[PDB]
RNA sequence: GGGAAACUCACCAGGUCCAGACACAAUAAGGAUUGACAGAUUGAGAGCUCUUUCUUGAUUUUGUGGGUGGUGGUGCAUGGCC
């Protein structure tokens, strides 16, 4: 016998809006579209990284600075899925460019 | 290099085990990854088998990338006396 | 001819090379003789005031036991036969030193030639 | 593994940089055009992308063999 | 064996280095990438260091 | 520098066979009594091991 | 990206090490060569060098060609960046 609920947690993280949208899109009519609840995406506040270099190699010049940034975007999905269908959407829904780590047991 | 001719063979048996190494430009290691010499013994005996055609190094962000190329298989084949068709990794891998 | 004169000496030497047990020269071997390592002895018969071969053979005919031996000349033969191949279209060509001793550890190895030499010496 | 995520997407791009400059030093006379990196369940994929694929695969894949080795062996992936 | 060729290293500029040139001055060690300004600036884009504003 | 040697024969062969082993051996399990002790002014001392077991003798 | 106690460090007063590939020629298993306890010595528990007498075992040493390294020079030989 199988299919016991355990409310599963998928956090998505990435560097491209489009595909980590596509991927929570995917999750979410993946879940929806048999019949499972959910606590659905909930956008983090996206972290910049900023590095901030001079421009020049050696010290001649104005100085000029260069502020080069990595934006981050994170989601979760609060699922109840049964473990077949959390074995299922946790293969499911890769892509290049997208992180993604599911863990149980929300105490 | 002056090195003992167990670590010499300790070098040889790895990379014809192998047939590729890593190795960190980093000498004073003591200790190469997998295996169980100096990483200095590692470099230089790979050098002087570089010289010598057998194998084939390529830098790239201070890791030496060493490859063992056909006639080193034939030498290092000769040098550790195993049979012919013994090694290495030319593989026709089972499940890759 | 149809035999192999002392050659069978030949390839039991340089098989013997090659598993790591061939303590040639003279400290490495008489090294090997005061323990129990020793498992065939090779003298050579040519030599000068002859004290090295009256140590060699001092100590492996001592009456305890490991007791082989052969006599054997050509100390620069005992070296082509030895270890020392630096061959260049192999018709010799090489820079040959003498050997004089070499004992052999542990053979690692098996059957005939081995045991011709074996039952040769340790049986008359 | 115990990771945080600013180190970790820092440290894929630094994975993809290295991977890119050894290809273009290792791959660069078959015309090495560049990699791209999938991360999957037990396995992370590198496509390589060259024009000339007969020479980089080689005889029977032996040299993508090699490759695959190679990078196995520097960033200490399982086999 | 030669326990002169040493020196405490723990700490400081020539503890660590840049990955790509070993180079000692001037390292990026936000996040730990560990290069150098002028060898982060060429491999920026590639690390997925965007100029935006 | 490496002063040479004339050969080793620091062994007392008499005639016919009977030998002896002068300069006594290393006592150390990591030296199988085959390796000699230097006597230097009372100093009893291992090669092998290359620094340690100098012996009072 | 220069807020340098050591490192950085490229300068000074000193001591190590070869990390001198490869090939040829020489020496040489009657040992080519490695290392070292204690003492003198040195800033130093560097056997660096010496007394000495063990160890080591073809890896190395000596000469030639030829390499490698250099925060050495020329940014008025250049690339790339600024």
């Amino acid at each position: 016998q199988q299919q016991q609920i355990i409310k599963i947690r998928i956090t998505l993280t990435s560097t491209k809006v489009k595909q980590l949208e596509n991927v929570s899109s995917n999750i979410v009519k993946n879940a929806e579209q048999h019949n499972l609840v959910k606590k659905g995406p909930v956008r983090l506040p996206t972290k910049v990284l900023k590095i901030s270099t001079r421009k020049t190699p050696n010290g001649e010049g104005s100085k000029t600075w260069e502020t080069y940034e990595m934006r981050i975007h994170k989601r979760y999905i609060d699922l109840e899925a049964p473990v077949q269908i959390v074995k299922r959407i946790t293969q499911i829904t890769i892509e290049p460019g997208v992180d993604v780590e599911v863990v149980v047991a929300s105490n | 290099m002056l090195m003992p001719k167990e670590d010499r063979n300790k070098i040889h048996q790895y990379l014809f085990q192998e047939g590729v190494v890593v190795a960190k430009k980093d000498f004073n290691q003591a200790k190469h990854e997998e295996i169980d010499t100096k990483n200095l013994y590692v470099i230089k005996a790979l050098q002087s088998l570089t010289s010598k055609g057998y194998v084939k190094t390529q830098f790239s962000w201070q890791y030496y990338y060493y490859t063992l190329t056909e006639e080193g298989v034939e030498y290092l084949r000769e040098y550790l006396n195993l049979p012919e068709h013994i090694v290495p990794g030319t593989y026709i891998q089972e499940r890759n | 001819a149809e035999v192999t004169i002392e050659d069978a000496l030949k390839v039991v030497l340089r098989t013997a090379l090659v598993h790591d047990g061939l303590a040639r020269g003279l400290r490495e071997s008489t090294k090997a003789l005061t323990r129990g390592e020793a498992l065939l002895v090779v003298l050579v018969s040519s030599v000068t005031e002859a004290n090295i071969i009256k140590l060699v053979e001092g100590l492996a005919n001592d009456p305890e036991n490991k007791v082989p031996l052969i006599k054997v000349a050509d100390a620069k033969q005992l070296g082509e036969w030895a270890g020392l191949g630096k061959i260049d279209r192999e018709g010799n060509a090489r820079k040959v030193v003498g050997a004089s001793v070499v004992v052999v550890k542990n053979w690692g190895a098996e059957t005939d030639e081995l045991s011709m030499i074996m039952e040769h010496f340790s049986q008359q | 593994a115990l990771i945080s995520k600013k180190r970790k997407l820092v440290a894929d791009g630094v994975f993809y940089a290295e991977l890119n400059e050894f290809f273009t030093r290792e791959l660069a006379e078959e015309g090495y055009s560049g990699v791209e990196v999938r991360v999957t369940p037990t396995k992370t994929e590198v496509i390589i992308r060259a024009t000339r694929t007969q020479d980089v695969l080689g005889e029977n894949g032996r040299r993508i063999n090699e490759l695959t080795l190679l990078v196995q062996k520097r960033f200490k992936y399982a086999p | 064996e030669n326990v002169w060729f040493s020196h405490p290293r723990r700490y400081g500029k020539g503890s660590r280095q840049c990955r790509v040139c070993s180079s000692h001055t001037g390292l990026i060690r936000k996040y730990g990438l560990n290069i150098c300004r002028q060898c982060f600036r060429e491999k920026a884009n590639d690390i997925g260091f965007n100029k935006f504003r | 520098k490496k002063v040479k040697l004339a050969v080793l024969s620091y062994y007392k062969v008499d005639a016919e066979g009977k030998v002896t082993k002068l300069r006594r051996e290393c006592s150390n399990p990591t030296c199988g009594a085959g390796v000699f002790l230097a006597n230097h002014k009372d100093r009893l001392y291992c090669g092998k091991c290359h620094s340690v077991y100098k012996v009072n003798a």
